[PDB]
């Protein structure tokens, strides 16, 4: 399907690459500061109603990276010394380019990005004595981070766009159409970290306290869910954990 | 005796004839002569169970009568019980897998062979050497120590296994050329397969027809932990870190011994248990798969409640037939079965904690140097210091008595003074540590303070290259059992010795900054399976990498290789960061080829021609070449360089202009200049070969010498 790619062009380093829960949080907060909670409720309604956002992924120039579907981890066998050596580096890869992602969805042979467009530099400082580290993300030239939006344009123009501009004031924003060709399938990858309703097929746990399914996890007809809770703040807080599904071919295993 | 103990001890003693034939004690084939040895031993001391057990080393006419004479009723057995036990153990011998002087040839290098010695971690490093015949005098001395120990042992596999391991480890199972299989390993696997066949409900008629051989009556049970370096490193001190490592070993043993208890198996059924990875041969009954499901689920549920998502245990098992324990028509079916079990584990690791449907809705370890082991008791019990998923662990100290059905005993094959009723469980652990001025394990701070020159903590993470492929090339259970044991024992058994400064002639001249101290500033976090994590004085850790790499080269036939990540840190750097850097550097050493060491952090061109790692030999040559010309030893430069220390710094500046652009010919123009002749010219063999200039490599030596001399 086709999606809106929200490109975050960074004006300096970033603490982390944000996932769907943190992105929905930031966006819900921004909409509360602009249109009040009436608009926050309409946002949740739009999302519960079928609208979705992905977690953030790196881009480099005209190269969009997506998360490696966990579907291909147990399929890799589909030379002796060469195959075990590549298979260990495919198994360690977090990201594929768009072209190699669309192939992985179909269990066709695919290659890995050689160099990834961000470096984790953790900078040390002395505290009065001990040493502490702050993870920073340094972006290569014309590189940065993007997320996908699926749903009606009016919800994008009315909530996501104005919110993302507000959040930019560390980054500027631009958006482009993105197409991902994905096979028709009973099974899907999530491009967002999710709170599942069913037990999923393949998954990595993500501890945050909430138990999330990571980006790249595989589900069978799992929309995920949103949670509201009270933390003693002025407003009730919504936690995004909806799935951003693309069809994925599974090996018989 | 009951059928289960009989089939277990029978599998164990089937091939005890081999050592006695080779010692020329009696006359006849190993078969006849093993029967004589146990019959003779039975009459000595007066334990008639040995005369029953002597039947295993031997139309079915004579057999039925000989069994009848030994009154089976006496031992609480049937005649038809013992016939099964014999037939079962007969097939079990075949499934597990010629001059009488031929030694054990090394599983690492079948062209080389082991001198005859007993398994002793305090004596000498096993080194596959020149093929030598073993004298008929050496076997006789073996057989007499063997006879003296069986005389006193309780006649329980947990008391038999240890004495068979001491004496039959460095003995060829069959005396052919290039025989790789330790007799001990063939004995324990026969007992393992035999007891399994019994529990599978297999009987003599089944063995006679092959409806045991040609049918999936066995289970391969593999257990791999997941979240280990998250569970051990990434805390909140060195004391605590060793406590986590020791805790993960006890947790693992609690699952393994639980499985053995509930399936009615023996320690012999443990093919291996190293680096949180265990494998067990068992019965394929509906009763056993149900028992495993219960165990798998109760163990995971406990891990989740105790440590959250941090530590997971992935347990899987596959139905397998006798056929699949051996090579069939040029196809290694055993590797093919292991490969299919590996796949189930990889899938299970991607369904982490899926055994909990409720999923999608630090004082005891501090208290954890006078102890001999732990007792495996009930969770609710006096003295329990730590709890695992199934059982409580009471510390067993020199002064005191042990407590529990099972006693885990550290770094011996000798039961010591434990009660007859208690199951002996020997476990080896590499636990070397620099003792403080107080009897306690030294700190990061004290280890760092003991260094030559710069005060940094040394950290090295080591790991054997392409082990998976080496284990995949093992034809049989007994072969795999020898490979895994010999491999594990290098790290658990001999790294302590290597640290103590032993095996000097085997090791030789290694990169070194100082005289090797009598009590080195070294502390082992972990060493087992095919891996180690060790910390200490930076200059002592640097040297220990080369000592351990050479000892391992000798211990393998020069046929297996290590990669090592080294790190020199400010003593205040938190563990999680030190672990991640030496891990990144180990990973890098493997990406750039294997058999290489990340010696120190280095600048380089990002043109994909310049590796950060060194090949062990390349660094060892570089060090022989340059170090003696500039370094006197023990923190001291050469006298000539006392006023000329800056020349060493100017080379590192020259090398940075090679790193700025290795094509620009300025580093030539710049270059007593008879101190480094190999670096002055523009090496041309390198340019053609598409390889770095000698100047690129020199930092690895100079940066280390400058840290030593500051
Ligand atoms: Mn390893
Ligand atoms: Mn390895």
């Amino acid at each position: 399907p086709k999606f809106i790619a929200v490109k975050l062009i960074p004006k300096g380093p970033f603490r982390d690459i944000p996932r769907a829960d943190t992105l929905f949080g930031a966006i819900g907060n921004a909409i509360s500061a602009i249109h009040g909670q009436s608009a926050v409720e309409e946002l949740v309604d739009a999302f519960v109603g079928g609208a979705r956002i992905s977690s953030a992924f790196p881009y480099s120039g005209d190269t969009y990276y997506l998360p490696k579907p966990l579907s291909v981890e147990p399929a890799l066998e589909g030379d002796e010394e060469e195959r075990y050596t590549t298979a260990k580096r495919l198994r360690k890869a977090k990201y594929l380019d768009l072209k190699n992602f669309e192939l992985a969805l179909r269990l066709r042979p695919f290659t890995i990005p050689e160099e990834i467009p961000y470096a984790r530099v953790d900078v040390p400082r002395v505290v009065l004595s001990s040493i502490y580290f702050w993870e920073e993300i340094r972006f290569r030239e014309k590189s940065g981070v993007y997320f996908l939006y699926s749903g009606p344009r009016e919800v994008f123009d009315g909530y996501i766009a104005p919110a993302m501009r507000f959040l930019g004031d560390l980054f500027e924003v631009e958006f482009h159409e993105m197409k991902i060709d994905a096979p028709g399938s009973e099974y899907s990858v999530t491009l967002s970290n999710a709170l599942p309703t069913k037990t999923p097929v393949l998954w990595r746990l993500l501890r945050k306290r909430m138990t999330f399914i990571a980006e790249g996890s595989i589900v069978k007809n799992d929309p995920g869910g949103m949670e509201r809770l009270e933390l003693g703040l002025s407003h009730e807080v919504y936690v995004y954990g909806l799935t951003f599904p693309l069809g994925v071919e599974l090996p018989e295993g | 005796m009951e059928i289960d103990e009989l089939t277990a001890l029978g599998g164990l003693l089937h091939d005890i004839g081999k050592p006695v034939q080779r010692a020329g004690l009696y006359s006849g084939d190993h078969s006849t002569q093993g029967a004589r040895f146990l019959r003779d031993l039975a009459e000595n001391t007066g334990r008639a169970e040995y005369e029953l057990l002597s039947l295993f080393s031997e139309n079915d006419e004579l057999m039925i009568r000989r069994i009848k004479e030994l009154s089976p009723e006496r031992f609480g057995l049937t005649m038809e019980d013992v016939l099964n036990a014999l037939w079962i153990v007969y097939e079990a011998d075949n499934l597990a897998s010629p001059q009488a002087s031929r030694p054990l040839y090394s599983v690492f290098n079948p062209g080389k062979a082991y001198p005859w010695a007993e398994l002793d971690f305090e004596k000498e490093l096993p080194v596959p050497g020149d093929v030598f015949s073993i004298r008929s005098q050496d076997y006789r001395e073996l057989v007499k120590r063997l006879w003296e120990e069986l005389s006193k042992a309780k006649l329980r596999s947990d008391r038999l296994l240890p004495v068979l391991e001491k004496y039959l480890t460095f003995v060829s199972s069959v005396t052919s050329e290039g025989n790789i299989i330790s007799l001990y390993d063939h004995m324990r696997m026969t007992s393992a397969i035999a007891l399994a066949m019994l529990r599978a409900g297999c009987t003599a008629e089944d063995v006679r027809s092959g409806r045991c051989r040609k049918e999936k009556r066995f289970l391969l049970i593999e257990g791999d932990f997941s979240g280990i370096q998250d569970f051990i490193y990434r805390v909140s001190t060195l004391k605590y870190l060793r406590a986590r490592s020791a805790y993960l070993e006890l947790i693992g043993w609690d699952v393994v011994l639980e499985i053995l208890s509930r399936l009615g198996l023996t320690r012999a059924n443990v093919v291996f248990n190293a680096g949180g990875h265990f494998m067990i041969i068992a019965q394929n009954t509906p009763d056993a798969v149900k028992e495993l499901e219960e165990i798998r689920a109760k163990a995971v549920e406990w891990l989740y409640r105790e440590f959250e998502s941090d530590l997971y245990l992935a347990i899987e098992w596959e139905p397998v037939s006798g056929r699949e324990f051996g090579r069939e028509g040029g196809k290694n079916l055993f590797a093919e079965a292991r490969k299919r079990l590996k796949h189930k584990l990889t899938v299970r690791k991607l369904k982490r904690f899926g055994e909990i449907k409720g999923l999608f809705e630090c004082n005891r370890l501090v208290s954890l140097p006078k102890l001999l082991g732990f007792g495996r008791t009930a969770k609710n019990d006096a003295g329990v210091l730590v709890e695992g998923p199934f059982s409580g662990f009471v510390p067993y100290l020199q002064g005191g008595r042990p407590v529990g059905e099972q006693i885990l005993v550290k770094n011996t094959l000798n039961p010591g003074e434990i009660p007859e009723s208690a199951q002996f469980v020997p476990y080896f652990v590499a636990d070397y540590f620099k003792k403080d001025p107080k009897g306690g394990v030294a700190t990061f701070e004290e280890l760092s303070m003991a260094s030559t020159g710069t005060r940094r903590l040394g950290v090295m993470k080591g790991d054997v290259d392409r082990l998976g492929e080496f284990f995949s090339s093992m034809d049989s259970p007994s072969k795999l059992a020898t490979a895994s044991r010999f491999m594990d024992y290098f790290f658990k058994g001999y790294i302590g010795a290597i640290i103590e400064g032993k095996f000097g002639y085997i090791i030789g001249d290694v990169p070194s900054l100082r005289d090797w101290p009598e009590e080195p500033d070294i502390v082992v976090v972990y060493a087992g399976g095919d891996a180690f994590f060790i910390v200490g004085a930076w200059d002592q850790i640097f040297e220990l990498a080369f000592r351990v790499r050479r000892a391992f080269n000798a211990y393998t036939g020069g046929k297996l290789t290590l990669s090592v990540g080294l790190g020199y840190f400010d003593e205040r750097t938190p563990i999680y960061r030190m672990a991640d850097v030496v891990s990144e550097r180990l990973d890098t050493a493997k990406d750039e080829g294997r058999n290489r060491v990340f010696v120190v952090g280095r600048s380089r061109p990002l043109d994909g021609k310049h590796k950060l790692s060194y090949e062990w030999n390349h660094y060892e040559e570089l060090w022989r070449t340059y170090a003696p010309r500039i370094y006197a030893g023990n923190g001291r430069l050469k006298g000539k360089l006392e006023s000329k220390k800056g020349l060493l710094w100017k080379l590192l500046e020259i090398r940075e202009l090679y790193v700025r652009d290795p094509n620009d010919v300025r580093w030539a123009y710049l270059t007593l200049s008879d101190l480094f002749p190999e670096l002055v010219g523009i090496d041309t063999k390198a340019v053609e070969r598409k390889e770095p200039q000698p100047v690129y490599w020199v930092d690895g030596v100079l940066k280390i010498v400058l840290m030593a001399v500051r």
